[PDB]
């Protein structure tokens, strides 16, 4: 029995590929070939915040704009004040290996986790005036890679085990858990209408999961190493990712394909991060060339170079009005280009 | 064990196998037009005077 | 009262002071600028060199006009307060400068024995601090010449400014403190402070013999250029101003060491030069500064 | 409007409170010195953490007013590759070393191998203890197996002078000590720019002196960086 379902899944992946192969009516480059490059995108260090002790691993920013939060590996989660350049709280941590921090749409809470294989909930905007944990997440058997507040009392979580869930904030409970990769999860990325989410994962395998049901829909396989980073398109469809293959691919749900690459022969290290701008035509990535390159997303070319940093690049975010990039680095160093 | 994982990944397969699928164009055509309706309001593709400013 | 001589001293020690004056300047301004940028990187070492090159600038700078001294013949004249002060700086500077390179030598010394250790030293703020004290005990300490007039001179068609040989009295005791606490107690301490640095070096087990004797001839070039471009004129000095003080009515000292003493004052203006290309210029990482640069 | 100035004045009361903080965790975390432990199951390498003092397992010990810090990841899968990369900054990786059988030696070359080319560990000074010198010692003197079925090279060599000296002055196992400490060396004397070292050491699950090695070898780390730091090669 184990021979004829072992020919019954080949058999069933020969088709899949027969089907995607007739979907493949183009790719991206194709399309996206007439449009007027970028250029050369000459952002500048306004803003130099020197608060952080070891190099950034996470940082988000507040739905305000303005206030932000920022990781570090000395165990801190440092909240700024960009406009006045101020620090309002300065939260130490538990555990000093966090891989992720969250901020509150509201702005009351606040989320960190990492090696840990827990989340923790913080209590910002209290009567008090005094920063405490709320409550706190477990269930994940693998470390925490990146976590994202739904709404107010939901919040999803991924992690190394290859699986991904959801959690309320009210009772404490894992409502629904997401199974189905077989590499560990690296970034997570939620929707506009949070009713999907998408993360890519070390298999070069992309699959996208319903929060109210608890399946897998579709699955994206482009790669030939380990996928790290991802990000989800404004408009709530595709996405993008990032590999150790030195090559960053632009996927599609619909299209259930693999669309553009982004490549060259001198770079050798591969994507870290990556974020997208407020209209989509900026692509921004950081690598282990201690810069950050700015590809135009239909274009697949290098029009814009962040340097500055002088050690590997990890962070990359934009602000909910596009007015600003948070670059946070393995230099200890935060800077807001504009 | 190994039973149970084959019958798995077949029918994870079989669920994969009959998704509605559209062409890769049109996806790629909805991104670019995405892309462009939104391309005045972006500070980081177009400058911002230092008076709107808030970090010059 | 003393007959003097020596006719090459038109351009004798000119020489060497236009020389030290067209080749240190360059170098100092480089040591001063990869001095401020080890500084941006939270590094000590870095207020030491950028104060060591400020006074090699100061000196550089006051150095012409007592060039002029001699190419008239040990006679320029251009008032009493214009020379009080540039003596002054112009006898103030080199010790300045030696009580840095101390402070450097003992700076290299604290990381290399002790890497773990002495964390309050080593911060930027006790090192501007340290060299605000160093800065005004040089110049309370070498405040004495200011209390008397300085245009003295002998009859005999020489009309000097800051130097009298037939000197005085007091300037004898300055001249023996000049030397002794001024010259070889830092020199001292810059010795040691490199002898400690080769021992710690070369017991170490992740360093093969290349390194270990790279490290020696850095060192010993440092520690050597220096004994060389001072030692004689300090020995003239103190010959001088022990035989004036034993005897000073015997000109005929004074008559055959005057080409001695300035033919040495010559000598001792090659630590301008030495100082910052043997500390900046040679390093393998501070070359990399220089390209930066 | 007062008000606005109050608000202001108490951003730079809070920025202040802040900044103050700020140095004393700047102070706090200059003053210490992080290491990560990499072992094998059947090795002691949780063993001599316990020794020496879900998920991580953190150890705190102290050597001569100096705070030193490692952490043990053991609540992760077989998977290695990507939280690997967090310990870069860390003083030295201890990679501890199954020495017990020779079909578990080839990973570990391996493994020390891919930890020597990686991208983020050629500058980290990696420490070899080799564990379990006691099985390899015992079982290759007893016999009943041959390194050279494994690796044909065990009879073309000596007694290594003077290593971990033995009442009895038995050829095989020190040749076969240095035999693996050689299979290491393959590529940890042969790349490499000598910006990390090897620091060779044998070790069983009791010996009580691995604190204060690790603590020698920071210091020697320390020297090498400050050398480099402070204009002195």
């Amino acid at each position: 029995e184990l021979d004829q379902l072992r020919q019954e899944a080949e058999q069933l992946k020969n088709q899949i590929r027969d089907a995607r192969k007739a979907c493949a009516d183009a790719t991206l480059s194709q399309i996206t070939n007439n449009i007027d490059p970028v250029g050369r995108i000459q952002m500048r260090t306004r803003r130099t915040l020197r608060g952080h002790l070891a190099k950034i691993y996470a940082m988000h920013w507040g739905t305000d704009s303005r206030l932000l939060v920022s990781a570090s590996q000395d165990g801190k989660l440092i909240i700024w004040d960009s406009y006045t350049t101020n620090k309002v709280h300065a939260i130490p941590l538990r555990s000093s290996w966090v891989m992720t921090c969250a901020y509150a749409p509201s702005g009351n809470y606040v989320a960190c986790g990492g090696l840990d294989n827990i989340c923790s909930i913080y209590n910002l905007k209290t009567r008090e005036g005094n920063v405490r944990v709320s409550r706190e997440l477990a269930g994940h058997t693998g470390y925490l890679s990146c976590c994202r507040f739904l709404d107010d009392n939901q919040i999803v979580t991924s992690s190394g085990d290859t699986t991904c869930a959801l959690w309320d904030i009210e009772t404490g409970q894992q409502t629904t858990t997401f199974t189905g990769h077989t590499g560990d999860v690296m970034s997570l990325s939620l929707a506009p209408d949070t009713r999907l989410f998408v993360s890519g994962a070390c298999d070069a395998s992309a699959k996208l999961w319903d929060v109210r049901e608890g399946m897998c829909r579709q699955t994206f396989t482009g790669h030939e190493s380990d996928i790290n980073a991802i990000c989800f398109f404004p408009n709530g469809n595709a996405f993008a990712t990032g590999s150790d293959d030195a090559t960053c691919r632009l996927f599609d749900l619909r299209a259930d394909q693999e669309l553009m690459t982004y490549s060259h022969d001198n770079i050798i290290c591969g994507i870290t991060s990556v974020s997208f701008s407020k209209s989509g035509r900026l692509l921004l990535a950081g690598y282990d060339d201690f810069n950050c390159n700015v590809w135009d997303a239909l274009k697949a070319d290098r029009a814009g170079v962040l340097a500055g940093h002088d050690n590997r690049v990890s962070c990359l975010g934009v602000t909910d009005d596009g007015m600003a990039v948070a670059t946070g680095s393995w230099d200890s160093f935060l800077k807001i280009w504009n | 064990a190994s039973i149970a994982q084959a019958r798995k990944l077949v029918e994870q397969l079989k669920m994969e196998a009959n998704i509605d699928r559209i062409k890769v164009s049109k996806a790629a055509a909805d991104l670019m037009a995405y892309c462009e309706a939104h391309a005045k309001e972006d500070p980081l593709l177009t400058p911002v005077p230092a008076s709107e400013n808030p970090f010059r | 009262g003393c007959h003097v001589d020596s006719r090459v001293d038109h351009l004798f020690p000119p020489s060497l002071y236009i020389f030290v004056i067209g080749v240190g300047l360059p170098t100092n301004c480089l040591a001063l600028w990869a001095a401020y940028r080890q500084v941006q990187q939270r590094n000590e070492l870095g207020v030491y060199l950028m104060n060591l090159s400020i006074a090699d600038l100061l000196y550089i700078c006051t150095l012409p006009l007592w060039v002029d001294y001699f190419l008239h013949h040990d006679n320029w004249i251009h008032g009493p307060g214009s020379c009080k002060l540039f003596g002054f700086i112009f006898y103030t500077n080199i010790y300045i400068s030696i009580a840095f390179l101390c402070c450097i030598s003992v700076d290299r010394y604290l990381a290399v024995a002790h890497p773990l250790r002495f964390a309050r030293l080593r911060r930027v703020k006790t090192a501007v601090a340290v060299s605000s004290v160093v800065w005004a005990t040089e110049l309370g300490a070498n405040s004495a010449p200011l209390f008397h007039d300085e245009l003295f001179r002998d009859r005999y068609n020489h009309t000097f400014c800051f130097e009298k040989f037939p000197m005085e009295g007091w300037v004898a005791w300055m001249n023996l403190y000049r030397v002794f606490v001024g010259f070889l107690f830092p020199w001292a301490l810059m010795l040691l402070s490199y002898r400690g640095i080769l021992r710690a070096v070369r017991g170490s087990v992740s360093t093969e013999r290349q390194e270990k004797a790279k490290i020696k001839r850095l060192a010993l070039s440092l520690i050597a250029i220096v004994l060389v471009c001072f030692a004689p004129y300090h020995v003239l000095l103190l010959s001088r101003s022990a035989i004036y003080l034993g005897r000073p009515w015997d000109c005929g000292f004074e008559e055959r060491v005057f080409s001695a003493y300035h033919s040495s004052l010559a000598f001792t203006s090659l630590n301008c030069v030495a100082d910052p290309i043997l500390y900046c210029l040679v390093n393998e990482g501070a070359r990399s500064d220089v390209a930066k640069a | 409007t007062e008000d606005q100035r109050n608000e202001e004045k108490a951003q730079r009361e809070a920025n202040k409170k802040i900044e103050k903080q700020l140095q004393k965790d700047k102070q706090v975390y200059r003053a210490t010195h992080r290491l990560l432990l990499l072992g094998a199951d059947n090795s002691g390498k949780s063993t001599i953490v316990k020794q020496m003092r879900s998920g991580i397992f953190e150890t705190k010990f102290q050597v001569d007013k100096v705070n030193f810090h490692m952490f043990d990841v053991g609540g992760q899968r077989d998977e290695r590759r990507k939280w690997i990369q967090c310990f870069n900054d860390v003083t030295a990786i201890i990679f501890v070393v199954d020495s017990s059988d020779y079909n578990r030696l080839q990973e570990a070359l391996n493994l020390f191998k891919s930890i020597w080319n990686n991208r983020w560990l050629r500058t980290i000074s990696v420490i070899l203890f080799l564990n379990k010198q006691d099985l390899l010692a015992e079982k290759v003197l007893a016999g009943k197996s041959k390194i050279e079925d494994y690796f044909p090279e065990f009879a073309r060599y000596t007694t290594p002078e003077d290593a971990t000296p033995e009442p009895g002055e038995d050829p095989r196992v020190t040749r076969a000590k240095y035999f693996i400490r050689d299979e290491f060396l393959r590529i940890s004397t042969a790349s490499g720019d000598g910006r990390h070292y090897c620091y060779p050491h044998f070790t069983c699950a009791v010996d009580t002196e691995n604190a204060r090695r690790i603590f020698n070898d920071c210091k020697d780390i320390i020297l090498q960086m400050n050398l480099r730091e402070y204009n002195l090669v």
